[PDB]
RNA sequence: AAACAUCUCAGUAUCGGGAGGAACAGAAAACGCAAUGUGAUGUCGUUAGUAACCGCGAGUGAACGCGAUACAGCCCAAACC
RNA sequence: ACUCGUACGGUCACUGAAUCCUGCCCAGUGCAGGUAUCUGAACACCUCGUACAAGAGGACGAAGGACCUGUCAACGGCGGG
RNA sequence: GCUUUACUGCAGGCUGUCGCUGAGGACUCUCACUCCGGGAGGAGGACACCGAUAGCCGGGCA
C-alpha cells in the first residue's frame, strides 16, 4: 500500500476547525487547541517575532 | 545515537507501561488496632491478572470484603484469622514474634505494617530460622538469610499456584498472552542485530558486539547494556 | 665531548682575561605569580580553554650548551650562545 | 539610649549564637513544613523591615518565601554547541535568591507591589527570605507621606523590571564610578554586558 | 579566524515576564585633568579605535575630562517624644 | 515507568525447537574481589615566605592505579619451527 | 550519519571534603533530618537525602 494516493482515500477525519476566539479553522477539536490563536492553550494570545523577517 | 530500548522504557508510556486498570487489587494485610479479634471467611477463590496465581476473596467479621495473598490450602468456606492472637495455620497472619521458628512463612512485611513486601510469588515461601526479641531471622526463596523486626506481619504457609514454572511456553503465543498482562515490552530484539545507531552492540558485518559485554557499574544509561557488573560470567571455573 | 671546568678567557665584566668556571644552568624554581600564570587562571573555564588546554611540546634529538661562564675574580657570570652537543663533561 | 530594635538586630548579627540559634532551630521545623509564600501578621526582623520601610497600618502585608538552594536548574543541550556553550553543572542563574524570592511573593499577591525584602535565614536545602508588600489601592496608604510614592501607575509590578533594592543591587547599579560603565542606566541600553 | 577548540558572529536571532507615553537612571561610602580642583542623572558631540583585552592571532574595546542639551532637589530608619 | 509487581520475580544481554554434545587458553582487553607496601586531589593541619595575602614545601591519604586473585555460554584466541 | 585506546570537552556513576549538623582513630546518645505506621508509636540518625567542591571512570552525548 502506497504513502501516496491510496493512503490518502483514509483520511476523513476532522481535526481543525473553526475557532471561537479567533475565527480561523485552527481549532483542533480533538486537542481543544487553536494552532493559529493559542485558544484553549493560554489566556495571551498566540505570538511569535519569527512570524517576521527579524528587522521588521 | 538514538537512546536505547532501556532509555524508552523509563518514559512510562503506555507500551512500556503495566495494564493496571485490568488489576484487581493489591492483597495488602489488614491493619488490625490489637488484640486479633479479626477473623473472616473465605468467600471465593479468584485469578489474580498480575501474577498468574489464585487469590481468595474474604469476608471479614467487621464487614470488610478485600483479596488476599492465598497461600495454598485455602478454600472456600475456610476461616482465617489476623491479629497476634491468630491460631498457628496455614492462611493467618500474624507478627513474626508469634510464629514458631521452623515454619515456611509468606507475604512478608520489610517494616511491620507496610501490608506485605517478600515472598509473594507463585509457590514460593519465605523460612522463618530465628527467634528473638529484637530480631527475627528469615530466609527469603533467593536463599538471602534476611533480618527483620520481630513486629514485622506474615502469613503461614507457601504462596498457591507452585510449579507454574515447571511447564513450557512451547510456543511464542503463550508467552505473547502472559507478556500481555504485564509492563513489558515483548518480543525482544538482540542488541547485536541492531544497526549501530540503535545500541553499543549494533553494527559489523557480522553480528556480534565488538567489545567486551561485562559493564562497569558506573557506566551512565544509554552505555550500561549486556552483563552489568558481572562478578564472573559463563559456566567453567 | 669534554669541557674544562676552568679556563682563562674574557671577562665582559673585569673586561680583561681572567679565570673562569664554567656550570651547566640549573633551572631556577618557578613562583606562580608571574602574569601568564593569573591570565590562565582567569581564561580557563568550562570547556577547552584556548592555548591553555595545550600540553608540551617535544625534543630535539641534541640539545645546545647551557652554561655559566663565572669570572674567578670579580664573582659575576656571563652567557654565550650554545653549540649543539649530545653530551658535555667537564675535565676536573 | 539604645532602641529596643538595636536589639534584634544585634541578635541577627549572629544567627548561629545565643537564642536566636535556638530560636532558628525551633522555627525551622514549622517553616519546612509551610508552603513557598506564607504570608505572616508580623515581620520576624521588626528592626530590619522598619528600616526597610514597614509599618503597622492597613495595606502592609508582610510574607515569608522559600526558595530551593544551589546554582541553575539547568538542562544540558540537545543541539550541536561548542565546549564553551555546553556546560551544565557550575552554571548559575543572573538573578540571586532573594529576587527569585520577590517575584513568587509578588505573584501570589497580584494586585500588591514589593517594597523591600530581607533574610530570615536557611537550611542545607532552602533559604527563607520575608517580603514586604503594599496595597496601592487601599486609602490608608493612598493618604500616607512616606509610601503613597508607591501607588503611581509607573510603580506597578515594579519587582518584575528590577526597580526593587535587591533588583538594583543585582543589576549592579550600587557604585555612582568606577565600575558600573555598563550597568547605568541599565543593562539593557548597554548591550547587556554588565 | 581563509582548518579549529579560547576568541568571533553576539548578549545578536529567538524565548519567558513586565511598565509607560515614553521607559530606565538619579542627589556620591562619586571623581582622582592629585587639586587652593569638579559636584545628582540621562543623552548628544568629543576624548578614541586612545587605556584595557586577545591561540598577544583574527578580532574586541571603555572611562575621567571637555563642549553641549536640560537642570532640582528631597523623603524615611534611629536618637528625643 | 517498572509496580494493584517482590527471586516460581523483572531487569540486562548472548544463543535460537527436539536429539548427541559443547575441548584447551585468564598473557592483552573488559568486569569483579582483595591488597602489607608504592602511588593517589581538595578542605583542615604544620614549616618557610608575606606586619596580611599571593606562593613554595611538608604531613595525612578516599575512590582509582601499581600489585594479587577470580572469570571465556566475557571481548576474543587455538600459530611458526 | 556512524566508529574508536583521534583531539577537546559535556552529562552520568563512584569517592574524599565543606554546609545542613546536635549531645556525651575507635564509641555512645537524641534533638535536627529520613523512613514505616491510620494513630500511638516504631526504625534509622547526625549518617543518609540535598547544596558546593575535589580526584577517578566516562563515544552515553557534543
Ligand atoms: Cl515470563
Ligand atoms: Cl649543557
Ligand atoms: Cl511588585
Ligand atoms: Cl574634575
Ligand atoms: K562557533
Ligand atoms: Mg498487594
Ligand atoms: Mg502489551
Ligand atoms: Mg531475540
Ligand atoms: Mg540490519
Ligand atoms: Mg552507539
Ligand atoms: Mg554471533
Ligand atoms: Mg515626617
Ligand atoms: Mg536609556
Ligand atoms: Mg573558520
Ligand atoms: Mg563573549
Ligand atoms: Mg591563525
Ligand atoms: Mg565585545
Ligand atoms: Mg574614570
Ligand atoms: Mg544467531
Ligand atoms: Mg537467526
Ligand atoms: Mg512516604
Ligand atoms: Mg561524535
Ligand atoms: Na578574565
Ligand atoms: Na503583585
Ligand atoms: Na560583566
Ligand atoms: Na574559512
Ligand atoms: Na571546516
Ligand atoms: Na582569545
Ligand atoms: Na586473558
Ligand atoms: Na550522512
Ligand atoms: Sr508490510
Ligand atoms: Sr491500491
Ligand atoms: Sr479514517
Ligand atoms: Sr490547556
Ligand atoms: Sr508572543
Ligand atoms: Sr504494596
Ligand atoms: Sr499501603
Ligand atoms: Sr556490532
Ligand atoms: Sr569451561
Ligand atoms: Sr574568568
Ligand atoms: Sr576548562
Ligand atoms: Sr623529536
Ligand atoms: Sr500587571
Ligand atoms: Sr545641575
Ligand atoms: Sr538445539
Ligand atoms: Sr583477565
Amino acid at each position: 500500500t502506497g504513502a501516496g494516493t491510496p493512503s490518502q482515500g483514509k483520511k476523513n477525519t476532522t481535526t481543525h476547525t473553526k475557532c471561537r476566539r479567533c475565527g480561523e479553522k485552527s481549532y483542533h477539536t480533538k486537542k481543544k487547541v487553536c494552532s493559529s490563536c493559542g485558544f484553549g492553550k493560554s489566556a495571551k494570545r498566540r505570538d511569535y517575532e519569527w512570524q517576521s523577517k527579524a528587522g521588521e | 545515537g538514538r537512546r536505547i530500548q532501556g532509555q524508552r522504557r523509563g518514559r512510562g508510556t503506555s507500551t512500556f507501561r503495566a495494564p493496571s486498570h485490568r488489576y484487581k487489587a493489591d492483597l495488602e494485610h489488614r491493619k488490625v488496632e490489637d488484640g486479633d479479634v479479626i477473623a473472616g471467611t473465605v468467600v471465593d477463590i479468584e485469578h489474580d491478572p498480575a501474577r498468574s496465581a489464585p487469590v481468595a476473596a474474604v469476608e471479614f467479621e467487621d464487614g470488610d470484603r478485600r483479596l488476599i495473598l492465598a497461600p495454598e490450602g485455602v478454600g472456600v468456606g475456610d476461616e482465617l484469622q489476623v491479629g497476634v492472637s491468630a491460631e498457628i495455620a496455614p492462611g493467618n497472619t500474624l507478627p513474626l514474634a508469634e510464629i514458631p521458628e521452623g515454619v515456611p512463612v509468606c507475604n512478608v512485611e520489610s517494616s511491620p505494617g507496610d501490608g506485605g513486601k517478600f515472598a509473594r510469588a507463585s509457590g514460593v515461601n519465605a523460612q522463618l530460622l530465628t527467634h528473638d526479641r529484637n530480631v527475627a531471622v528469615v530466609k527469603l526463596p533467593s536463599g538471602e538469610m534476611k533480618r527483620l523486626d520481630p513486629q514485622c506481619r506474615a502469613t503461614i504457609g507457601v504462596v498457591a499456584g507452585g510449579g507454574r514454572t515447571d511447564k513450557p511456553f512451547v510456543k511464542a503465543g503463550n508467552k505473547h498472552h502472559k507478556m500481555k498482562a504485564r509492563g513489558t515490552k515483548w518480543p525482544n530484539v538482540r542488541g547485536v542485530a541492531m544497526n549501530a545507531v540503535d545500541h553499543p552492540f549494533g553494527g559489523g558485518g557480522r553480528q556480534h558486539p565488538g567489545k567486551p559485554k561485562s559493564i562497569s557499574r558506573n557506566a551512565p544509561p544509554g552505555r550500561k547494556v549486556g552483563d552489568i557488573a558481572s562478578k564472573r560470567t559463563g559456566r567453567g571455573g | 665531548m669534554q669541557m674544562p671546568r676552568r679556563f682563562n678567557t674574557y671577562c665582559p665584566h673585569c673586561n680583561e682575561h681572567q679565570e673562569h668556571e664554567v656550570e651547566k644552568v640549573r633551572s631556577g624554581r618557578q613562583t606562580g605569580m608571574k602574569w601568564i600564570d593569573r591570565q590562565r587562571e582567569r581564561n580557563s573555564g568550562i570547556g577547552n580553554d584556548g592555548k591553555f588546554s595545550k600540553v608540551p611540546g617535544g625534543d630535539k634529538p641534541t640539545k645546545k650548551t647551557d652554561l655559566k661562564y663565572r669570572c674567578g675574580e670579580c664573582g659575576k657570570a656571563h652567557l654565550r650562545e650554545g653549540w649543539r652537543a649530545g653530551r658535555l663533561e667537564f675535565q676536573e | 539610649a539604645r532602641s529596643a530594635y538595636s536589639y534584634i538586630r544585634d541578635a541577627w548579627e549572629n544567627p548561629g549564637d545565643g537564642q536566636l540559634a535556638e530560636l532558628q532551630w525551633q522555627r525551622q521545623q514549622e517553616w519546612r513544613n509551610e508552603g513557598a509564600v506564607e504570608r505572616i501578621e508580623r515581620p520576624t526582623r521588626l528592626d530590619k523591615a522598619r528600616s526597610q520601610g514597614y509599618k503597622a497600618k492597613q495595606g502592609v502585608i508582610v510574607a515569608r518565601v522559600s526558595v530551593r538552594k544551589g546554582s541553575a536548574r539547568k538542562r544540558r543541550h540537545k543541539a550541536g554547541r561548542r565546549s564553551k556553550r555546553q556546560g551544565v553543572t557550575r552554571i548559575t542563574r543572573r538573578k540571586d535568591i532573594q529576587r527569585v524570592a520577590e517575584e513568587r511573593a509578588s505573584r501570589t499577591f497580584p494586585n500588591l507591589r514589593v517594597l523591600n525584602s530581607y533574610s530570615v535565614g536557611q537550611d542545607g536545602r532552602q533559604k527563607w527570605h520575608e517580603v514586604i508588600l503594599i496595597d496601592p489601592n487601599h486609602p490608608a496608604i493612598q493618604n500616607d507621606d512616606d509610601l503613597s510614592w508607591i501607588c503611581a501607575d509607573d510603580q506597578a509590578d515594579r519587582v518584575f523590571r528590577g526597580l526593587t533594592g535587591a533588583g538594583r543591587r543585582n543589576r549592579g547599579l550600587s557604585g555612582k564610578g568606577k565600575g558600573s560603565e555598563k550597568t547605568r542606566p541599565s543593562l539593557r541600553s548597554n548591550g547587556g554586558k554588565a
